[PDB]
RNA sequence: UGUUGGUUCUCCCGCAACGCGGAAGCGUGUGCCGGGAUGUAGCUGGCA
């Protein structure tokens, strides 16, 4: 669809001159609706869409074959670029125990997601884990993560839903010193960015336990509402980084582009299934192609 | 009024209502107020609101589960949407209208599952059948079935496990599930409900497109509608699929399930 | 308890599907509730 739209525009309103502003309009349009349907939020489309009409201004167009090839080379390119880099990692390297905070609305893969860098953090980076679960909310999600512990070979700090998550992560934190362990990996119940309570608690757990890391845990389908619900995380917490799961889906994912842009924070890990080795890292080009197509 | 085309566009998107079904009902709209020659806004809000009403229309049928013994529910549809959660909300509701009701644990994937739905079972004190994770989930559903009609069971209900849509072997095993219901009632699965979060974006066009041409949908139930998701997808999908929405889910205790009104559905979409 | 139908794990095999891989091949929350062996075994359903 890209090309053949790109080209489409280019042939039909300009011939062969260089790209000139007056050439731009339909392809601006065009590549916003292509961002839409593939969820991208609609502010992060203007902003992406501004730097495009700069790059279409000056364009050394006119000498390439096909303008549409050109025009997505430069699509394509900045879209990489808004991505970040490669190779972003977990900080591992400081003080231990490495903690890192789970966050993120119900349903996202947090627990699965925990799971899965427990099998990470022992197998690859010869790392001694323990995984604790403070979500006392929705049912058997401790026994889900015991589970999960159990599968990876990790430790599990075992808490129950009469307890209240601050002492939960408290004593989690509190054994991992104590036992030298070389990470904590904190699992938190989902909420929603207008529940005032649990916000305040999610911020209490992040005040508690200083983590190194915070990862923001979005599901790869998520629409429009990812541009509300990042901002407030952002707001709410210091986020190191983003998980982003279920891109093992059809979804285009654009809500990745959204929440990169509003947050700012580096997209860490790619979830690929609801297996515990379905984890992937981060390569800005292949998901730029993807919400492309 | 530029200003206006620019800024009502941009409401129906934020709310994920995509960029088709957008074009239908402005076009319907502008055709609409230029015919009534409306002048003023409250009008056009009224006539915005009474088109969208006529996409709804055809898809407010509630769910009937009198009549079967037993009345079986199939709960569909991908990870994490609330299925399990809706099928918790769905006993009460049940059992508050003099049904029996009975659970299958027919998710033997993901871990916990069957824990998860058992908590379900004793909030609503009634029974669920299980056996374990790695058990088969269409002969889990099967035993239910046989086990409500022995039982007298009024209404059962079966938990499927979360799948994403493109991964077409899942798929044939949903239609497994169905295929083996068959030897016990040819019309069961009485419902089989689509289960969709709000926060979804246009793939719920695919999901709803792929499970129904898997499974023949008859109903959908809209989840996590108590945040700040409007979940417009829904219009496209009724647009092209005609799916009778049954329920919403407003929050994670046992009462948050409210039958679908679409009246209500239109307030909470503008505000 | 009595009888049967599922299923799981262990062994054996067939046909096909899906996933990954130049291929050979490696797999399996896939289908034929495929076919067998087996447990003193589990878990599940029906009926007396
Ligand atoms: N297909 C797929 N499913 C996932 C992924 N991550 C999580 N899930 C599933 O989504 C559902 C919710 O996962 P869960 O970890 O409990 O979400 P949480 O509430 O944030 O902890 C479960 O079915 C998971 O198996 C993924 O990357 N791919
Ligand atoms: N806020 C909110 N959360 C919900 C709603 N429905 C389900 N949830 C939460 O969504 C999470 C995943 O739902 P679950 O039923 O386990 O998903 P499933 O894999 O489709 O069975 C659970 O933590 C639920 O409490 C809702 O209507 N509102
Ligand atoms: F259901 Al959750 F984290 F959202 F366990
Ligand atoms: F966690 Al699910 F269906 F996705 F139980
Ligand atoms: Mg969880
Ligand atoms: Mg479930």
């Amino acid at each position: 669809n890209l090309t053949d739209r790109l080209s489409r525009t280019l042939r039909n309103i300009s011939g062969r001159g260089r790209l000139t502003e007056d050439n731009v309009k339909d392809t601006l349009r065009e590549v916003r609706m292509a961002l839409l349907e593939a969820d991208v939020a609609l502010p992060v489309v203007r902003e992406f869409i501004n730097r495009v009409k700069e790059k279409a201004v000056g364009h050394e167009v006119n000498k390439s074959l096909t303008p549409g090839q050109e025009f997505v080379k430069i699509v394509r390119n900045e879209l990489v670029a808004a991505m970040g880099e490669e190779n972003q990692t977990l900080n591992l390297a400081a003080q231990p125990p490495a903690v890192v905070l789970m966050a993120g609305l119900q349903g996202a893969g947090k627990t699965t997601s925990v799971g899965k860098l427990g099998k990470f953090l022992r197998e690859k980076h010869k790392k001694k884990v323990l995984v604790v679960s403070a979500d006392v909310y929705r049912p058997a999600a401790i026994k889900q993560l015991e589970t999960l512990a159990e599968q990876v070979g990790v430790d599990f700090f075992p808490s129950d839903v009469g307890q209240k998550p601050v002492d939960i992560v408290n004593a989690a934190l509190k054994e991992a010193k104590l036992k030298f362990y070389d990470v904590l990996l904190v699992d938190t119940a989902g909420r929603l960015h207008v529940d005032e309570a649990m916000m305040d608690e999610i911020k209490q757990v992040h005040a508690s336990i200083n983590p190194v890391e915070t990862l923001f845990v979005v599901d790869a389908m998520t629409g429009q509402d990812a541009a509300n619900t990042a901002k407030a995380f952002n707001e709410a917490l210091p986020l190191t980084g983003v998980v982003l799961t279920k891109v093992d889906g059809d979804a285009r994912g654009g809500a990745a582009l959204s929440i990169r842009h509003i947050t700012g924070k580096p997209i860490k890990f790619l979830g690929v299934g609801e297996k515990t080795e379905a984890l992937e890292p981060f390569h800005p080009d292949r998901i730029a192609s993807r919400i492309l197509g | 009024d530029d200003d206006l085309f620019e800024e009502l566009e941009e409401q129906l998107l934020i709310a994920d209502v995509g960029v088709e079904t957008t074009r239908k009902i402005i076009t319907n709209l502008t055709e609409g107020a230029s015919r009534k020659q409306l002048r003023d806004a409250e009008a056009l809000y009224g006539l915005l609101k009474e088109e969208m009403g006529e996409i709804l229309a055809k898809v407010d049928e509630p769910l009937n589960v009198e009549g079967k013994a037993p009345f079986v529910i199939l709960m569909v549809g991908v990870n994490g949407v609330g299925k399990t959660t809706t099928i918790g909300k769905l006993a009460r509701q049940f059992e508050q209208q003099g049904k029996s009701v009975m659970l299958a644990a027919g998710d033997t994937f993901r871990a916990a599952a069957v824990e998860q739905l058992q908590v379900w079972g004793q909030r609503n004190n009634i029974p669920v059948i299980a056996q374990h994770t790695g058990a088969d989930s269409a002969s889990v559903i099967f035993d239910a079935i046989q086990a409500a009609k022995a039982r007298n069971i009024d209404v059962l209900i079966a938990d499927t496990a979360g799948r994403l849509q493109n991964k077409s072997h899942l798929m044939e095993e949903l239609k497994k599930i169905v295929r083996v219901m068959k030897k016990l009632d040819v019309e069961a699965p009485h419902e089989v409900m689509l289960t969709i979060d709000a926060s979804t974006g246009q793939n719920a066009v695919s999901q709803a497109k792929l499970f129904h041409e898997a499974v023949g949908l008859t109903g959908i139930t809209l989840t996590k509608l108590d945040g700040t998701a409007k979940g417009g997808v829904i219009f496209s999908v009724a647009d092209q699929f005609g799916i009778p929405i049954r329920y919403i889910g407003v929050g994670e205790r046992i009462e948050d399930l409210r039958p679908f009104k679409a009246d209500d559905f239109i307030e909470a979409l503008f505000a």
